[PDB]
């Protein structure tokens, strides 16, 4: 059915059949990994509001 | 096909790597021709051979 | 020209190219044909 919007989430990428991750099955792939400076940066004034920089 | 005891049956195969374009090919012809489609799964489980017939 | 040209870039850029990953490549850039025939270098794997 047309107008339709499916998330699939998966921890290890390499075990799914290359068949159902296609472009036209799923239009984007995005890689969610480890922080990194400007995410520890971030996080850190999102926890702590009003320090310094 | 009468005319010659043939019976009045034929059937299509479409084979290829995944996203080359079957089922779209497929929904193509059946918009073409004015069919409709008729989806069957076979590896189901209430499937039988008389009820398959 | 710019279909041919496009043909040319995928063709020489990737060996095995199915489709459905021209029709998510089109996707990336719509109404943008400059866009997607300067941008072939990402299709390669
Ligand atoms: N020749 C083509 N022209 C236009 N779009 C195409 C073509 N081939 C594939 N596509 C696109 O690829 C996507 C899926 O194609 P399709 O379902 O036909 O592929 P398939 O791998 O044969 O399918 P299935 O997994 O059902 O057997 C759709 O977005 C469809 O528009
Ligand atoms: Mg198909």
């Amino acid at each position: 059915t047309e107008a339709r919007i499916v998330f699939m989430t998966t921890n290890y990428i390499d075990r799914l059949d290359p068949a159902l991750i296609r472009p036209g099955r799923v239009d984007l792939k995005e890689y969610v990994g480890y922080c990194s400076h400007w995410q520890l940066t971030q996080m850190f004034q999102r926890f702590y509001p009003g320090q310094a920089p | 096909y009468i005319d010659r005891g043939i019976p009045y049956r034929r059937g299509y195969l479409l084979y290829g790597p995944p996203g080359c374009g079957k089922s779209s090919f497929i929904t193509a012809l059946a918009g073409e021709l004015e069919h409709s489609i008729c989806l069957l799964s076979l590896t189901d489980s209430s499937l039988s051979d008389d009820r398959l017939n | 020209s710019l279909a041919e040209n496009f043909a040319e870039h995928v063709l020489k850029a990737t060996s095995e190219i199915s489709p459905a990953q021209v029709q998510g490549y089109f996707m990336l850039y719509k109404n943008d044909p400059m866009g997607a025939v300067h941008n072939i270098e990402s299709l390669r794997p």
